[PDB]
C-alpha cells in the first residue's frame, strides 16, 4: 500500500527485500507531507537560492548557430553550486532526511559528482554521511575522492562484484537494510525503487520551471524542443516534467551512445537494453542473454549506467519524449565547439544534449526551430580526459 | 509434489526442527558444489536452500557475495544450475529444494517459463529476494501454476496486515528473518521472535524456519525451542568452503561434521 | 593631459614609454564615454546576467560562527562563471575593445585564471586573443593553459626576467607598445597606468553594489566590514568601492603573508614593500635594497604579486581601508573549514579573507559584528595543492 | 658642462652626423664591458647611450633583454654602474655620456639623488625610458639643477602639442623614434620623419638623435640626409657582443669593424 502509484505504466515499482519496505513507505509519507508544508518549501527555495546561486541563467548561444534558422539557448545548470544540477536534489532529499529525524546519509557514486553533492548538503546540513564507490571508480576519480573527504564524508570502496556504480548502488541498500531506522538513502538519480524517481524528479523540476520562465520572457512563445542527457535520468526529468502537459514541445533525451551502438559498448539502455528488475525497480537495462546486469561505457564517467529511470521508459512508451544517442566522438566534437564559439566549457555529460542539438542544427539547418539544451554540469573535470585524446590525435 | 508439508509432517511425528543449510550452486566448481550438495544431505540436512549465481546479490553480506563471486569464476550460468539441479533431484527424491533468487533472473526470459523449468527439475519452493509481497503477485501466481511454492519474508518488526499477506500467500515455508540487515554468520539475530511465530499460526501460515546470521548448535535448538519448525544456516556453511578452498576432501569433511552437529540440536 | 585623475593621492600615475600614452588616452575616452552610454551598460549588464549568471547569491554562513556574536555572509563570486569574480571585468573591458574598433586582445596571466577569463570573454565576443605567461607559469598551470587553447586563445610562453608573473606584464606592454593600433591590453586586475585602475574597479563594483542590497535585504544594515584578498586589487576594491562613502563600514584588505612576514617570503608589499615606479604607477612594491623588481611569494598562486593597485595604497594611507596578511598555514586551515562546515570549497586566495574574518571572530568571540567576507573563487583548482601539504602532515 | 652643445657644434662645423652607440654596462662583466666601450670610442663613437641594467626593461627587445640578463649574471649592480662611469669619464673627457635608465632604478633611493651621483661621476643626459613627458617634471627637474640633459622622446606620430613640450623641455638631444614597439634590430623604422624633423627645429629643440631597428650604414646616412643630426643603434651593436661571449678578443675586432663602418656613413 502506498500514497503515490510506484509505476509509470508498466515500469517502476518497489523491488526491494520486504525488509526495506518499512523505509521507503516512511520516506514516501515524509515527502508527501513535505510537499505540502510551505515551511519546507521556503526553506528548500532559501537553499537554492541563497546557498547554491538558482535560478541559474538561460544563455542564448548566436556564435554557434550563426548561419542556420536554429536559435539555442543553454539552461545554465553548470553555474549551481558544486558545478552540476545534482545540487538541487540532494538539498531537498537532506531536508527529508532531517524531517524523518535522520541524522545519517548513505549514497552512492560512480563518477564522483553525486558524491560530492552529498558530502557538502551533509556539511552544510549537519549530517554524517557516508558514500560507497566502486574501487575502480575511487582509483580514476582521486579529485572527487578528496573533495568528499575534504567535506567530511566517509568514502568506503566497494570491492564485490564489478567494483563500479551497479557495485556501489548494491552496497549503499545492503548497509540501508540494516541501518534505515537511524540513516536515510540519498539516492543519486530518478531511478531505483519508489518513491526515489518521483522526488528525484519533483527536487528537479526547478530547472524546467526556470527554463519556461526564461524562454517566455525572452522570445514570448515555448521551445519546441528541450533536449538532455540520460544516464540514470534526473537532469532531464528534471528539465521535462515542467513540460509534459506543453503537447507542443518536444522533449528529447540523449542516452551516450560510447563507441558506436553497432559495438556494443554504449550505455543507452532505453533504446537499447531489455527491460529487467534491478536496483528497486523495473526498467530497460544493460544485461546479458542470461540476466546478469553488464557493464555500460561512455566517455563521461557521469553518464555510465546501466539502466534508465522509469518515468523516461514510459514517456518513451507513449511517444510524450523520443530518446536518442550521441557516440563519444560526437560528444568530443561538441564541447570542442562550445569551449571554442561561446567560451563554456561543458561536462562531457552535457556534451551529449549539445551534441543532438548541434546534429539537429547541422541536419536541417533551413528548419526553424527554438532549442533549449540543459548544460547540466561544466566540465573542468573533463578537460584531462579531452586533453589525453586530442593529445593522441 | 508437496515435499515441504510430507517433511513437517514427518518432523514433528518425532518431535524434530529441521536444519536446512543454503550454499550457492557451483561454489566452488560444478564438480565440487554437487559434491558439498550429497555431503549436506548425507550430514542429515532436512531440506536445501540453493542460490543461482547472480551479479548483483544485494541481500546478502560478503560471505555470500564471495560464494557468487567464485561461482562465477567457474563459468557458472543459470542453465547450468538447472541442470545441477535436475541431477539433484535424480539422486534424492524427497529433500524439499528451494531456490534463492533475484528478481532478474527469474522475470529474464519470462516468469512463467522460469516456474515452469523449476517444476521440471524437480524444485519445490523459490525465494525471489528483492520482490516484497508488495510486488508478489506474478511471481506467486506463476508458481503455483507450476506447483512451487512462493516463500515470503516475515521480518521482525512485522506489522499484523504483513502477518495476514504472507500467511495467505506463502506455501511450503514462512521465511522468519532474525534481523534487519543482509545475509552473514557475523551479525547474530533475535529474538524469533514469540509473538510472529504465535500470529503466523494463528493465520494458518506455513511452518516457520528461521534465518539470518544462524551458525551455532544452539541458535538452531533455541529456534525451535521459540516454536519455529527449524532453522536455515547459509554464511556457516559457505565460511567452511571458502576456508578449505585448496582442501577439497578436508572441505567435505568440515561440512559434515558442522551439518551433523547443527542438525542434532534440532532434535527432541 | 587626462579626462580623470590618473592619481589617487600620490599612487598611481601613466608611467609607461611615450609610445603608448595614446593607447591610454584613447582607452580612457572610450571607457569615459561607455559608462555615459545606456546601450553599452546595457550589453554589459546582459552579459552578466544571462552568461555569467549574476547577482551572485550571498551565503549566510551559520555553522563557522556557532556559539560567538559573528554573523558572518559570503559574496559567492565563486559562483560566477568561470569560478572567479575576473570574469566581470573582462566582459567589460571585452565590450570597451570592440567599441573602440579592436578585434584582437592581449593578456598576461600567472596563475592562469586572467588567462582563461580573457580566452573566454574573446571566444564568446569575437577577439582573437593571446596571453603572455611565464615560462615557469606555464609548467605549473598545465589545466589553465590546456582551457585557453581550448578556447581558442594563444598562449605565449615568456622566459624573460623571473620567467613568472611580472615578465609577462612586461612582455604584454612590449607587444601592445607596437600593435595598439589593432589589440586592446586586457590588464587583470586594479593596478597599471591609468586608466586601468579605474575601469577594473568600475567594472568590479557591482559586487559591492549587490553585496549592500543583499546585506540591506536580509539584516536591515550594512555590514560592519567588508574583507577581501588583495593580490592585484580588483576583487577588494570591486567590493569595497560602494561602501567607501558609507563611513561606518570598515574595509579590511588582505594581502599573503606566506611563510611569514619575518621571513621575508610573502606578497605583502602594500604593509611591508616600499613604493617604487613598475607596471605603470607609482605603488608600494616587492623590490630589492637597489630598486630591482623582486619575487613574491604566497601558497596561493593567484594572490603572488610583487604590487597593489594604487587606490589601495591611496585608501591605506588615509586610514579608510586597513590591511592585514595571512599566513600560508592560516589561509590552508580556512579551507578546510570552511569544506568542512559549510560544503563551500573556497579559493586559496578567498582563503586568506575568510581566515582574516575568522580571526577577528576567534579572537573576540564576545564582539558583534555582521562581516562580509567576498569569496572571490572556488577552490577546485586547489584540491591538489592542499592534498599534497595535507599528505606531507 | 655641456658636452652635448660642443659635440653638435663640432659635428656641424664638419657637416658630420653623430654615431651613438648603446650597450649595457657590465654586460657581459664589469672588465670586458670597460674594454668595450673602450674599444666604441677608438672606432669612432661620437656620444654612449649607456644602459644600466634593470631586472624589467619594458622597452627593450630580446637582444637588449639578453644584455640585462648577463650583466646581472655577472652581478652587476647600479653602484657598480656608477663606478664604471666615473672610470669612463675619467679616460674620456669630452664624449657626452648619456644613461638609459627605467624609472624605480632614479626613484629607489630619490630622484634628486641620482641626478647629483650622475653629475658627480660626469654624466650628460639621462632617458627615463618609462616616464613620458606627462610624468615627468619631478626628473626632469631634478635633472637640471644636477647639469643633466633630460631627455624625451618624440613619436613619429607626435602631434603639435607634444612636439611643443619635447622641445621646451628636454636637453641635450631629442629622441627620434624610428617606429613604435621595442628595441631590435630585426625590426626597421622609418622615415625619420621629414615634418618632425622640421617642427623640433622651428620649435628650438635639442638636436635630434634617430633611435630603433638603425643596423647598417645607409640607415645612419639616411637620418643624417633627412635633417638628424645623428644615429643612435643598440641591438646591432650587444648582437655582436652576444655572437661572441666565448671569444672577447674578435668580440672586439667586430665591435672595431662595426662602429667604424657606422661612423663612416655619418660623415659628408
Ligand atoms: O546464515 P546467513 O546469515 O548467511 O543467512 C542465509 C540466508 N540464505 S537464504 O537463502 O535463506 C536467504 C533468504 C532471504 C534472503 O533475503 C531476503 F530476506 F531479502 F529475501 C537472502 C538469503
Ligand atoms: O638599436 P635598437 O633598436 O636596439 O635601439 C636602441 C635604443 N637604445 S636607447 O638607449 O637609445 C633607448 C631609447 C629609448 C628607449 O625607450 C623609450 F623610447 F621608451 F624611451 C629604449 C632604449
Ligand atoms: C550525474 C550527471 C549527469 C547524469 O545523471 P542524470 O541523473 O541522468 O542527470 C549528467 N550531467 C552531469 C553534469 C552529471 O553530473
Ligand atoms: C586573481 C584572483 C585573486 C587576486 O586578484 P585580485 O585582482 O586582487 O582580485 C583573488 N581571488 C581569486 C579567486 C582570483 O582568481
Ligand atoms: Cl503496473
Ligand atoms: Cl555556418
Ligand atoms: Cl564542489
Ligand atoms: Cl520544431
Ligand atoms: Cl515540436
Ligand atoms: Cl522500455
Ligand atoms: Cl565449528
Ligand atoms: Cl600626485
Ligand atoms: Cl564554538
Ligand atoms: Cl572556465
Ligand atoms: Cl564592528
Ligand atoms: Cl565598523
Ligand atoms: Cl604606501
Ligand atoms: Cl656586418
Ligand atoms: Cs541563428
Ligand atoms: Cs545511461
Ligand atoms: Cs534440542
Ligand atoms: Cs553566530
Ligand atoms: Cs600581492
Ligand atoms: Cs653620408
Amino acid at each position: 500500500t502506498t500514497l503515490l502509484n510506484p509505476y509509470f505504466g508498466e515500469f517502476g515499482g518497489m523491488y526491494v527485500p520486504q525488509i526495506l519496505m518499512p523505509a521507503l513507505n516512511q520516506l514516501e509519507e515524509a515527502f508527501v507531507s513535505a510537499q505540502k508544508d510551505p515551511e519546507f518549501q521556503a526553506q528548500f527555495a532559501d537553499l537554492l537560492k541563497n546557498y547554491a546561486g538558482r535560478p541559474t541563467a538561460l544563455t542564448k548561444c548566436q556564435n554557434i548557430t550563426a548561419g542556420t534558422r536554429t536559435t539555442l539557448y543553454l539552461k545554465r545548470e553548470d553555474l549551481l553550486h558544486g558545478g552540476a544540477h545534482k545540487t538541487n536534489q540532494v538539498l531537498g532529499q537532506a531536508l527529508l532526511a532531517k524531517r524523518m529525524g535522520k541524522s545519517e546519509i548513505i549514497a552512492e557514486t560512480g563518477a564522483g559528482q553525486h558524491g560530492v553533492a552529498s558530502a557538502l548538503a551533509s556539511a552544510l546540513l549537519g549530517l554524517k554521511c557516508r558514500i560507497y564507490m566502486g574501487a575502480k571508480d575511487v582509483e580514476r576519480q582521486s579529485p572527487n575522492v578528496f573533495r568528499m573527504r575534504l567535506m567530511g564524508a566517509e568514502v568506503i570502496p566497494v570491492h564485490s562484484g564489478s567494483a563500479t556504480l551497479k557495485d556501489a548502488c548494491n552496497e549503499a541498500l545492503r548497509d540501508w537494510s540494516g541501518s534505515y531506522e537511524t540513516a536515510h538513502y540519498m539516492l543519486g538519480t530518478a531511478a531505483g525503487p519508489h518513491p526515489y524517481p518521483t522526488i528525484v524528479r519533483e527536487f528537479q523540476r526547478m530547472i524546467g520551471e526556470e527554463t519556461k520562465a526564461q524562454i517566455l520572457d525572452k522570445e514570448g512563445r515555448l521551445p519546441d524542443a528541450v533536449i538532455a542527457c540520460v544516464g540514470g535520468g534526473s537532469n532531464a526529468i528534471g528539465m521535462f516534467a515542467d513540460f509534459i502537459n506543453d503537447t507542443s514541445v518536444g522533449l528529447i533525451g540523449v542516452e551516450p551512445g560510447g563507441h558506436g551502438i553497432e559495438t556494443g559498448e554504449h550505455g543507452a539502455p532505453l533504446k537499447h537494453g531489455r527491460v529487467g528488475i534491478y536496483f528497486g525497480m523495473k526498467a530497460p537495462m544493460m544485461q546479458t542473454a542470461d540476466g546478469q546486469i553488464e557493464e555500460s561505457y561512455s566517455i563521461s564517467a557521469g553518464l555510465d549506467f546501466p539502466s534508465v529511470g522509469p518515468q523516461h521508459a514510459y514517456l518513451n512508451s507513449i511517444g510524450r519524449a523520443d530518446y536518442v544517442s550521441i557516440t563519444d566522438d560526437e560528444a568530443l566534437e561538441a564541447f570542442k565547439t562550445l569551449c571554442r564559439h561561446e567560451g563554456i566549457i561543458p561536462a562531457l555529460e552535457s556534451s551529449h544534449a549539445l551534441a543532438h542539438a548541434l546534429k539537429m542544427m547541422r541536419e536541417q539547418p533551413e528548419k526553424e526551430q527554438l532549442l533549449v539544451v540543459n548544460l547540466s554540469g561544466r566540465g573542468d573535470k573533463d578537460i584531462f580526459t579531452v586533453h589525453d585524446i586530442l593529445k593522441a590525435r | 509434489m508437496e515435499r515441504y508439508e510430507n517433511l513437517f509432517a514427518q518432523l514433528n511425528d518425532r518431535r524434530e526442527g529441521a536444519f536446512v543449510p543454503f550454499v550457492t550452486l557451483g561454489d566452488p566448481g560444478i564438480e565440487q558444489s554437487l559434491k558439498i550438495i550429497d555431503t549436506l544431505i548425507d550430514a542429515g540436512a532436512d531440506a536445501l536452500e540453493l542460490g543461482v549465481p547472480f551479479s548483483d546479490p544485494l541481500a546478502d553480506g560478503p560471505t555470500i557475495q564471495n560464494a557468487n563471486l567464485r561461482a562465477f569464476a567457474a563459468g557458472v550460468t543459470p542453465a547450468q544450475c538447472f541442470e545441477m539441479l535436475a541431477l539433484i533431484r535424480e539422486k534424492h527424491p524427497t529433500i524439499p529444494i528451494g531456490l534463492l533468487m533475484y528478481a532478474n533472473l527469474v522475470f529474464n526470459n519470462g516468469i512463467d517459463a522460469f516456474y515452469a523449468r523449476c517444476e521440471q527439475v524437480g524444485v519445490d519452493s523459490v525465494l525471489v529476494a528483492d520482490v516484497p509481497v508488495e510486488e508478489s503477485a506474478p511471481f506467486r501466481q506463476a508458481a503455483l501454476r507450476h506447483n512451487i511454492a512462493p516463500i515470503f519474508i516475515c521480518p521482525p518488526n512485522a506489522d499484523d496486515d504483513l502477518l495476514r499477506q504472507v500467511a495467505s500467500y506463502g506455501r511450503g515455508y514462512t521465511y522468519l528473518l532474525s534481523r534487519s540487515g543482509v545475509t552473514g554468520a557475523e551479525n547474530r539475530g533475535a529474538l524469533p521472535l514469540h509473538h510472529l511465530i504465535e500470529k503466523l499460526k494463528e493465520y494458518h501460515a506455513a511452518p516457520a524456519l528461521q534465518g539470518f546470521g544462524i551458525s551455532s548448535p544452539e541458535q538452531v535448538s533455541a529456534a525451535v525451542r521459540a516454536g519455529a519448525a527449524g532453522a536455515i544456516s547459509g554464511s556457516a556453511i559457505v565460511k567452511i568452503i571458502e576456508k578449505n578452498l585448496a582442501s577439497p576432501k578436508q572441505m567435505l569433511a568440515e561440512l559434515r561434521s558442522f551439518v551433523s552437529a547443527m542438525k542434532a540440536a534440532s532434535r527432541a
